[PDB]
RNA sequence: CCGAUAGUGAACCAGUACCGUGAGGGAAAGGUGAAAAGCACCCCGGAAGGGGAGUGAAACAGUUCCUGAAACCGUGUGCCUACAAGUAGUUAGAGCCCGUUAAUGGGUGAUAGCGUGCCUUUUGUAGAAUGAACCGGCGAGUUACGAUUUGUUGCAAGGUUAA
RNA sequence: UACUCGGGAGUCAGACUGCGAGUGAUAAGAUCCGUAGUCGAAAGGGAAACAGCCCAGACCACCAGUUAAGGUCCCCAAAUA
RNA sequence: AGGUUCGUGGUAGGAGAGCGUUCUAAGGGCGGUGAAGUCAGACCGGAAGGACUGGUGGAGCGCUUAGAAGUGAGAAUGCCG
């Protein structure tokens, strides 16, 4: 029946551009190895990264009965969201845009 | 009468002329007026004498 | 009334960007970009419909001329024995035959030799 | 055996059982045309025409009357405001050839 | 419509020796420069590569009319400021009969990338005998 | 007559927020659903946010919520690409992969020929002259009263009313 | 084809080449006139590229033919006549 | 309605025939068995353009003959997002 779990977290306060380079680490690794790799890179989108991918086995046992011990990660992309609008004093009177943008991050586990 | 048939006298309507509507009627850019002189400004033109 | 403008701008504009698919970059997804690009190559389209005509001839010529070189015979000393014989064979027909049925190639330039002679 | 056929003010490579594609003719669907401007026959032997092969004729059968596909002829020039549009379908006649004589 | 074109690989491509000796430079290299570019051939075809392969013999005994063993300079720059260095044709026939037969024909074939491949086939030696023997070469005799 | 860049500056706590010492200048911002029936309950998490369950005709209608185009940013994959000098196409064309509003069909294209963007202003611009970052909406010969000429209709040595 | 009457315009910065002159130095892709052509408002083929030079005026389609200026050893179609 | 002859490069500009948009009047229509809108196709006409089929959408919209215009945008160091 129901082959593979997913999660999602909108709206994180993350530009997408950081996030997305973590996540191709992860891309088609068993979820033991992957949950690991997150653990060691010392990057700020480890921590989120990390608690979207366990969230996703969590529901992949628990809603569908799956295997802990069986699963590797076949999907992982991060969207875009809604920006934030700032503004920097520059000087002389001037201003200057500042985007404060966020960002939607997907995990897929599955068997294999 | 049957409003639904109304076909008026041949030839007396014709269709209004519009200037400015794009190179492929002939009167497009420049709309009739030439380039560049007092005559081709907005009222521009002299008296009639 | 007024008239404002819906469903026919963007109607005109999405059929010129369909009419550039397969452009590198923004020349296949960018109006303004794309429209110049079709109405380049619908110049180009336009003129060599004029030029195919005159490169396949120069092709066919090329081709008689290495078949006929094995018979002793060069293309303008051929070309000239058919017309003094009456045959109205053109450049297409003539270069199927050198190509495919080089043997009845070599009657047509037996009767040309024939010609020239006499 | 093959023949040469001129068609439509040129000439195309003909053989028993092909089926080509000419310029418009007169004719419905079925009726048999006759092309009586052969230029050259061979196979086994050769007969070379001077112009044309006294005799020999090359006998066909019509199956459609239509058209080509939509062509679009257009023309401009660069800083002078001028363009021109044009569309074009050229008429065609298929043919099926019968027997060469 | 119906019009033959060739195919990589379909027309056999044949091996051909070239004695080059009391011919003159550009005599001989016009006529080579059609045989690798295959306009021998009824099933010549514009975009794809038919000819044959060319071995030349005896390229120090190439002929060299007038003053031209003399006269004839072949330049070289190397793209740095006052870089430009030139040998007479006289001296390069003596020292490296080889190059001077290659550049003479490299000029004489289409300047695209289908012309640099024609130029991988040519093998010239400036002596009498040559490797490739393993590929059976006919004897080929200039018009 | 307009239908949310339109119609009042203002369809919404608008002469408000904001700017100026002051006179004064002056915005942006409409739509869940028929009915809140606005997601008891279980799991990951500090929370946010999710995955099931349930209400509903619809949750890819879940408190900027009808519809949701384009620029812009991603994931997967059929064809091509690391000896090549490219206004990026067009014509010729092999190989590989498909199968349509069914017809001398579709996608990509090794290699070959030809090929110096669009507008404006100029005797003359690929121009090392000017304008445009891209996408979307808005944006320029109209009306009133008179003059003259052509066409049509009614009557005709007559025609026609204004207030 | 002219001519007459009536409705509607645009233009008054021209450029080069051959011939006849002026100014200039019997210089200028100079300047100013008369006369013919082309460009402007003209694509196509030849002059390597090259508005004005030479041939010649594109209604559309054809994998048909004969020619003009210019050419026929290779790049590049045709005479190693 | 059919033939014969001569033609069909084009800037400023003159003349003619038309496509499409919003609204109004009459006739005649389709639509919860799915309207407008939107996305994709290899269809049709000489052009502006017009159908058909399928997905999304969830309530209005075409056709014919006339009439009236806030009538068609790629450029204004154009205004707003
Ligand atoms: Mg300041
Ligand atoms: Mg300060
Ligand atoms: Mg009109
Ligand atoms: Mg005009
Ligand atoms: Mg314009
Ligand atoms: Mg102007
Ligand atoms: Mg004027
Ligand atoms: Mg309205
Ligand atoms: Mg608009
Ligand atoms: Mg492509
Ligand atoms: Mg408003
Ligand atoms: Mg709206
Ligand atoms: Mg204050
Ligand atoms: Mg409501
Ligand atoms: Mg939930
Ligand atoms: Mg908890
Ligand atoms: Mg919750
Ligand atoms: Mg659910
Ligand atoms: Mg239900
Ligand atoms: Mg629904
Ligand atoms: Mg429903
Ligand atoms: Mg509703
Ligand atoms: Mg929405
Ligand atoms: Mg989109
Ligand atoms: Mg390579
Ligand atoms: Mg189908
Ligand atoms: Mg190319
Ligand atoms: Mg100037
Ligand atoms: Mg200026
Ligand atoms: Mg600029
Ligand atoms: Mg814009
Ligand atoms: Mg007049
Ligand atoms: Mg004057
Ligand atoms: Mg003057
Ligand atoms: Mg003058
Ligand atoms: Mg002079
Ligand atoms: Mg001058
Ligand atoms: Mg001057
Ligand atoms: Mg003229
Ligand atoms: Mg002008
Ligand atoms: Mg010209
Ligand atoms: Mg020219
Ligand atoms: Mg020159
Ligand atoms: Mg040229
Ligand atoms: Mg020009
Ligand atoms: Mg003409
Ligand atoms: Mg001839
Ligand atoms: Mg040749
Ligand atoms: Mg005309
Ligand atoms: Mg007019
Ligand atoms: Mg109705
Ligand atoms: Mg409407
Ligand atoms: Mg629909
Ligand atoms: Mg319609
Ligand atoms: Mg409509
Ligand atoms: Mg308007
Ligand atoms: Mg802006």
């Amino acid at each position: 029946e129901v082959t593979s779990a997913k999660a999602v977290a909108k709206t994180v306060r993350i530009a997408p551009r950081k996030a997305r380079i973590v996540i191709d680490l992860i891309r088609g690794k068993q979820v033991g190895e992957a949950i690991a790799i997150l653990k060691y890179t010392p990057r700020s989108a480890s921590p989120i990264i990390e608690k979207v991918l366990k969230s996703a086995i969590a529901n992949a046992e628990h809603n569908y009965d799956l295997d802990i011990n069986n699963l590797v990660v076949e999907e992982a992309f991060v969207d875009e969201g809604p920006t934030l609008k700032r503004f920097r004093p520059r000087a002389q009177g001037r201003a200057s845009a500042i985007n404060k943008r966020t960002s939607h991050i997907t995990v897929v586990v599955s068997e294999v | 009468m049957k409003l639904h048939e109304l076909k008026p006298s041949e030839g007396s309507r014709k269709e209004r002329n519009r200037v400015g509507r794009g190179t492929g009627s002939g009167n497009g850019k420049t709309s009739g007026r030439g380039h560049k002189g007092q005559k081709a400004r907005s009222g521009g033109g002299v008296r009639l004498g | 009334p007024r008239v404002k403008g819906g469903t026919v701008t963007r109607k005109r504009r999405k059929k010129i960007v369909k009419l550039a698919k397969g452009y590198y970059g923004s020349k296949h997804l960018l109006f303004k970009v794309a429209n110049q690009a079709v109405m380049k190559s619908y110049q180009y389209a336009y003129r060599d419909r004029r030029q195919k005509k005159r490169d396949f001839r120069r092709l066919w010529i090329a081709r008689i001329n290495a078949a006929a070189r094995m018979q002793d015979l060069s293309y303008s000393k051929l070309m000239h024995g058919l017309k003094l014989a009456g045959i109205d064979i053109n450049r297409k027909m003539l270069a199927d035959l050198a190509v495919n049925d080089i043997a009845s190639f070599n009657t047509l330039a037996d009767s040309a030799k024939k010609a020239l002679a006499k | 055996m093959y023949a040469i056929i001129e068609t439509g003010g040129k000439q195309i490579k003909v053989e028993a059982g092909q089926e080509i594609y000419v310029e418009k003719l007169a004719g419905e669907v079925g009726d048999v045309v006759t092309f009586d401007k052969v230029l050259f026959v061979g196979g086994d032997s050769a007969k070379v025409g001077v112009p044309f092969v006294d005799g020999a004729t090359v006998t066909a059968k019509v199956e459609k009357q239509g058209r080509a596909k939509k062509l679009t002829v257009y023309k401009y020039k660069p800083k002078k405001n001028y363009h021109k549009k044009q569309g074009h379908r050229q008429p065609y006649t298929k043919l099926t050839i019968d027997a060469i004589n | 419509r119906t019009t033959y074109m060739a195919k990589p690989g379909e027309v056999e491509r044949k091996w051909y020796v070239i004695d080059a000796t009391g011919v003159s430079l550009g005599r001989l290299s016009s006529e080579v420069a059609s045989i690798l570019r295959g306009k021998n051939k009824p099933q010549f075809t514009p975009h794809i590569d038919t000819g044959d392969f060319v071995i030349i013999i005896n390229a120090g005994k190439i002929g060299l009319t007038g003053k031209k063993a003399t006269d004839k300079i072949y330049y070289r720059h190397s793209q740095y400021p006052g870089g430009l260095k030139s040998r007479t044709a006289g001296e390069m026939r003596t020292n490296n009969p080889e190059k001077l037969l290659e550049l003479s024909i490299k000029g004489m074939l289409p300047k695209n990338s289908l012309g640099r491949q024609l130029f991988k086939k040519l093998h010239v030696y400036g002596g009498s005998e040559h490797e490739h023997a393993a590929q059976k070469p006919e004897v080929y005799e200039l018009r």
